[PDB]
């Protein structure tokens, strides 16, 4: 049951002198039952979300996950 | 079901499932004729089974049909009877299954929220439930309430 | 090859790829990500 | 993130000037209704499981999506919705003190949007749900509080519409 | 003291030991082999 | 991830019906042919290390796609390409024991189509490989269940093409 | 701010506002109609603090006015005190706010490397702001030249 | 053991077990008297088997029989008819255990690096264990052979 | 991530050959112009904040971007218009010790597009800051290799476009 | 090449390239045609360099040519020399670009999980490569063979 | 050093040394040889660096010596003389080391911190390092200008 | 079909009452907006060849649809691509014009979601085309009128997706 997010956040207080490319596009996956503490963390952050999919099976589906 | 819960500790290991567990399968394959008598007779039962156990939970619990718990009136005893036949519409969606994995999705993951939320104390519901599988258990057979029984009382203590 | 998803719609991967660099940059990222969260380098049969 | 005060800032700050005669007038607007949105504050904060143990009985307790078919008789997906119109009157009386929707936009709106239509489950009922929360809210703090929080319970049903 | 866990004797299994002498040639030649 | 016996279970459930007879032959269908699976399953895993031994043997390992220019020339390339032919043998295992393929589409047809358009790995060296290793399992289950994993290799087929 | 704070700190362990925070911000509501008078205390007199303050660093540091330094000539020397004119807007907006919240995220987080960029001195700024300080509380009153200065002071502190 | 997996499998979630898993549980203390025959079985014979199944195993493979090789002389050899029986014997403790895990822990999780830093081929003793199997479920029973010879197929299966 | 020395090691690999004649004056055509990198090189990491003060001052300083309204009107963003101007002046460098565009496209020009649009950064003025930043140094090296420096800053220019 | 290793060695830490690392690479430049050198000296002596040190090898370990082994006679022994024809055309490639990362991704980073599915001895290879690289420091000279000598072992020590 | 830092980065990977980084070394040490004869020069005459670079430090900022100022008294001056000239040892440990965390470890880290809480402002010390770069450099020759002026160009922006 | 005048009929009717004074506040906010539909269906009507041109020349051409490999290669592909564009756009106008979505739920939403599945059509290509679709709609119409079509065209993509 996993997602398929896409998160633009910025860098709030610091100046990073390294790249960190990645560290502004998670695109990641994340799993459902850990998503929504996964969320709230981005969110605090002042990050945007892009998109969210549904890359595993059906929604609706009350058993099997 | 049984072969879900193999295949999905079969992943974690990264391995192919194991000769222990290919047992169980090939017995819950043999007892896939025995799974099925179970889910028949609950079918011929259930408007005995919850009629029973509510007047069985309602002679243990008697603070639900006085005026202030949360079903009182026969608008509010239909529920507690839906809600346990409810229950009832879950073992049998799980003794074919083998196992607890219709049993969580449906019934169990958040049952310390609603019943909060609604305002029944689930231990009168878990005692009913209790007394719902004292009577599944002398409709069936010795044989069947033997793993059946085993298989019954996880929700209660699941539960509360 | 660079990230898959979320299309990036210019990159020059170099797809051929006879000697990337890149991945001698991602396999020291995973030898130490096992040398931390283990602590020590895993046994062979065990890495998944 | 920011509040009232601060985003009278950011609105002279954006524009470019210091504290006008405009601004001023909206500051001390603020200063006066901040005393009713503080004793609104607790007596939601007080019943914040009653409210929302009685919005649900408004409009989902006996419907479509009890009878079999829909979103709630799967345990966790009942007890996510509880929560989730939970964490609704968190954030709106976290939007009442702080005196502006954008509080609610970069703590609920912008993700929540694209969840509920990939998960499959109505915002029809959600919004709903909402407007049933806006009409039991403002029979327990008082009629001219509940035209506060008619505000930011509105910004999240325009929002999720 | 000295015994504890051997199993001695290979005895029969033993034992061939023909032995060969190997030959170079040319590792571009084909002969490694490619399928179409 | 669920199998054959949870999509019975989900299909009865949602719409009101209780176990009723025409759930328990299509039960009962597993129940018959799920004494062929476990003696299937056991002997894939006895040529797990060996299906793969064949895999590269017969389509790929003295072909010009190996000679220097192809894409399987690397030792990062190759044995990268190995467990990526394991999983797929694996995977089948599971399906192969489930009666549905409704674990491919989650953990292996998830990301697998643009992850080899955007990598340069040719389509059809796959499917001239997975295609191959459903007759030398036909060798090894007998006839019949070799015919019921040759359904799930063709359902990689189909979500792999 | 006082508001902000508060809920940023009670958000994360997921609580409501404590009654000893809502007190807090009762207070904080209630006395923002004496911090906004002290905000147009300056505004109202922001040009002569700019000239007072623009003479006063010019003295105790001539070679930033001098050719050769980063502000000489009669348009270059405009820019820094317009740049002074940008720090009386931002303590303006830190005694509303009553936080060092619009000193951070406006003002002070990046002139480690802007003005190192720019080869303006930090410390020729660090003493015209702080000449700022001594003209801007002898034109204030007694009790606020603690509750403004300690803005004044933490742009010193976070300048140098 | 079966405990083994099935305690430590549930003890990660901090639940009590399952009923699904006390199908496991069930599901063989009825076999272990069927698991305790053949191991007897296996011990008593274990003499037979490691002569037979060392002998055509160099007739398949004679690599290292042969100079260059390992066990070159009958001092190596010997010493690797060693390892023929101690997996032998951690064969006949996991058809009394039950399922995987005592063969996995005892004989198998450094085997890529111990015959790695011994020098010895790690393929061909796992040709062996096909022979070993091949003279074992040779002289069992034929019901057994789909028990007893699967627990051989693991430690094959995770070999090569 | 390809040097100039790896691509022909890359083309050499995939026709199957060995260091062909034809490769060798080819590593010579790098090799001879390899002195004049290194003492080019040595110039602009001595002139790192001696070349984006005046790539910004040609272009940049005084306009409606750095007004109340702007995109770079905070210091907070202002720090993050020299730091990513610096980026694009240190893998300038980088590209011209290698003689190979290869590494700009893997780690500079990979999200850019994506990410500058999603900020708020308007591109139509940080293109003009890079060919303001290739006229300043090309004064400072020589045309030579501001010939070569130049030809990677439109190569930026043309992927952020 | 020696530009690429230094670079990522200065990218890692966000950093404009230090002058004593331009000294290497000025180095390198100056050096740049010795390395073709040494470089056509292993192509053009190939085929002496090839059939003998893989008779060294088969020599050294007469397991390989004998069946039951990884080669036989006609052409898996004639293959396991195009095999290690691959090593020489690597290093070749690593001397002149004065680094180790062309042998590095070509062929060593996945070469235990190949040789294993591949079923050779990955040690006979690297004892194969110890006797290329003896005959190969002979070659050429005393001198050259030292910091091409930098590069031929590291292959010995990435196989075990 | 660059020896004691290329340990940490194969450390950490729980590698051994690349051969491109033991080129490192090898070119490390045969320059060891010519290294330590810039720091014999610099040490030779650091009383006639010290006590020009206060000379031209003070002509170039005279408010600091100047009562009303921090280095302002006989002895105050003698310290403060001292305390530039303790970055004159630290530049000959980073001129033998060939790096710059001598530099790092004893006179950057906490240089702000210091100088913020005693009251002498961190340009000014700056600026007395560049004054002494002008003075160190012209002690020596061209080919020692660059390697002695690296880390003294180090000091300067950190500090700055 | 229920337009919202008929849909507070029904739901009047399953009560058997008559029109209360909530009803009412339905009715009399529909009749205020009934100046605005209209304005806004002449100028689509007159746009409908465009509305659907500069959704798929924005969001699809060029892209990998267009491309050869999916689902737009070829013409025909293509005349059923613009076939679907050019139907949701003329249904969510009648959207508009009711004010409820229940032409979407009876015409468009039925065969829908199963058909694409069973077609191999990325709904999630297509999801993006109608909501391309919107921002071009919501300037044609004016954003008073393009704050209307935005449940309705989005009803569509909480169905479809
Ligand atoms: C367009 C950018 C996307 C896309 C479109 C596409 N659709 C089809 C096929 C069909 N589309 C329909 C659509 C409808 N039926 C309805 O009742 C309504 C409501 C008014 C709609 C929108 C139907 C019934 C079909 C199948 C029958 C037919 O002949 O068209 C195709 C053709 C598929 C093929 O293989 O030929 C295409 C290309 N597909 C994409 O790729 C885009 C995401
Ligand atoms: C190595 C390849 C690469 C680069 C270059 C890169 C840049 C980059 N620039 C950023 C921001 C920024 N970039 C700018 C840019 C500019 N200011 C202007 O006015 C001009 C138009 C332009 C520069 C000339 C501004 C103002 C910000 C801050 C706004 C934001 O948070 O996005 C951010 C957001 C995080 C932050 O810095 O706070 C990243 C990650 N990322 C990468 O992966
Ligand atoms: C199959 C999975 C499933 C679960 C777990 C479930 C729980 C559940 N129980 C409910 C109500 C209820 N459940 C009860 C049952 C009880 N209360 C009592 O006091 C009795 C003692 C007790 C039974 C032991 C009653 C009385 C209500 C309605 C509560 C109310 O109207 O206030 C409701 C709200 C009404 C509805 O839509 O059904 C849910 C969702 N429903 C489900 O479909
Ligand atoms: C604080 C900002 C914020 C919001 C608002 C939010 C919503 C949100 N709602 C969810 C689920 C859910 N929400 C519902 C909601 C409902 N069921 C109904 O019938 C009603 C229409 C409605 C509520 C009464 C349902 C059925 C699910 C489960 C659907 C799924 O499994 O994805 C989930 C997935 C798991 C979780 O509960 O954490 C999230 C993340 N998340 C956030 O971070
Ligand atoms: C569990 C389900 C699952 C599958 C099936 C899967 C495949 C998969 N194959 C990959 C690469 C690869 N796949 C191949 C495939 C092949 N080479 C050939 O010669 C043939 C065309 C084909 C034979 C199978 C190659 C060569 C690469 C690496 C690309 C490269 O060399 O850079 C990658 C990229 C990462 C990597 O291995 O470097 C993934 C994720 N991943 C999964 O998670
Ligand atoms: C509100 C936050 C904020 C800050 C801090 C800020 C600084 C700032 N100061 C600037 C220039 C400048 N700033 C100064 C100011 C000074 N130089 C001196 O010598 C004086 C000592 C000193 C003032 C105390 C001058 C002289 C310039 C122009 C320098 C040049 O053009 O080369 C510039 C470039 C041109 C412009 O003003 O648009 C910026 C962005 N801008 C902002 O928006
Ligand atoms: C409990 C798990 C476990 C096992 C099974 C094991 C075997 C084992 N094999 C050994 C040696 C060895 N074992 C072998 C065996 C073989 N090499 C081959 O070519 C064949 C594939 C195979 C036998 C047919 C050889 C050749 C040696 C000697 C290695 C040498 O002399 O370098 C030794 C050291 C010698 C001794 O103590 O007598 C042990 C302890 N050790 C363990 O800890
Ligand atoms: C440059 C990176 C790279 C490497 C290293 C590489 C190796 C490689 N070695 C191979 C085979 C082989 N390699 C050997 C080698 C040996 N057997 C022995 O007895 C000896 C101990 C040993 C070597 C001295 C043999 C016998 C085969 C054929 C195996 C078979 O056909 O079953 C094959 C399969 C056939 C072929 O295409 O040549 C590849 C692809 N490919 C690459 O792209
Ligand atoms: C190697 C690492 C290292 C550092 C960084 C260091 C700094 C240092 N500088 C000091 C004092 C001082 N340093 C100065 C320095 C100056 N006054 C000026 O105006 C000029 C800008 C500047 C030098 C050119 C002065 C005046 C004092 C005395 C401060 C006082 O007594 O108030 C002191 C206190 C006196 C003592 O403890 O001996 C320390 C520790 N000592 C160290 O061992
Ligand atoms: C194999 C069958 C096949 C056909 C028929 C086909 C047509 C086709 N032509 C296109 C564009 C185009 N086609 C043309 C062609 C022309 N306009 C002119 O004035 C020229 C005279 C004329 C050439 C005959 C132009 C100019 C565009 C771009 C239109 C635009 O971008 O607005 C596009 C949109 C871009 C894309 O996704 O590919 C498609 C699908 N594609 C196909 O795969």
């Amino acid at each position: 049951r996993s997602f398929k997010v896409t998160a633009c956040v910025p860098s709030q207080t610091r100046i990073r002198t390294q790249r960190e490319l990645q560290n502004t596009y998670f695109t990641k996956l994340v799993p459902y039952d850990n998503w929504f503490r996964e969320q709230q963390r981005i969110m605090k952050m002042g990050g945007k979300i892009v998109k969210v999919e549904l890359a595993t099976g059906k929604p609706g589906t009350n058993t099997g996950l | 079901s049984i072969v879900t819960k193999s295949i999905v500790n079969a992943d974690a290991e990264a391995r192919y499932l194991s000769p222990g567990e290919l047992d169980r399968i090939k017995s819950f394959v043999t007892s896939g004729e025995r799974r099925v008598r179970i889910a028949e007779t609950m079918t011929g039962a259930r408007e005995r089974i919850i009629k029973e156990a509510g007047n069985q939970l309602f002679q243990k619990r008697p603070d639900v049909v006085s005026p202030g718990g949360n079903a009182y009136g026969e608008e509010m005893t239909a529920t507690c009877l839906r809600d346990l036949d409810y229950y009832l519409r879950l073992i049998t969606y799980g003794i074919v299954a083998g196992d607890v994995t219709p049993i969580e999705e449906i019934g169990v993951v958040g049952v310390r929220e609603m019943y909060k939320s609604l305002g029944t104390p689930i231990e009168a519901v878990a005692e009913g439930v209790r007394a719902m599988k004292s009577v599944a258990t002398s409709l069936l057979s010795g044989e069947d309430a033997a793993e059946a029984g085993a298989y019954f009382d996880y929700l209660i203590g699941a539960m509360s | 090859g660079g990230y898959i998803s979320s299309k990036f719609s210019n990159k020059g991967g170099n797809s051929g790829a006879s000697v990337k660099f890149s991945e001698s940059s991602t396999q020291k990222v995973i030898r130490a990500a096992y040398l931390q969260v283990f602590g020590r380098e895993l046994y062979s049969g065990q890495r998944q | 993130m920011q509040d009232a005060i601060t985003s009278v800032i950011n609105s002279s700050d954006v524009q470019g000037k210091y504290l006008d005669a405009s601004a001023i007038q909206k500051l001390k607007a603020y200063f006066a209704t901040g005393e009713l949105r503080v004793r609104a504050a607790t007596t939601i904060s007080a019943n914040a499981a009653n409210i929302v143990k009685e919005a649900v009985a408004k409009s989902l307790l006996y419907s479509d999506i009890t009878r079999p078919g829909g979103n709630m008789y799967t345990t966790r997906r009942y007890a996510a919705c509880i929560r989730d119109l939970d964490y609704y009157l968190r954030y709106a009386t976290y939007a009442m003190l702080a005196g502006d929707p954008s509080i609610l936009d970069e703590r609920v709106l912008n993700g929540l949007k694209e969840t509920y239509n990939s998960l499959g489950v109505p915002i029809g009922a959600t919004v709903q749900a909402i407007q049933a929360m806006k009409e039991v809210t403002a029979g327990l703090v008082g009629a001219d509080a509940g035209k506060e929080m008619g505000i930011y319970f509105d910004y999240i049903c325009s929002g999720l519409s | 003291r000295f015994v504890p866990q051997e199993k001695q004797p290979k005895a029969g299994d033993p034992a061939n030991f023909l032995a060969m002498a190997k030959q170079v040639s040319r590792p571009a030649n084909t002969v490694t082999r490619v399928a179409l």
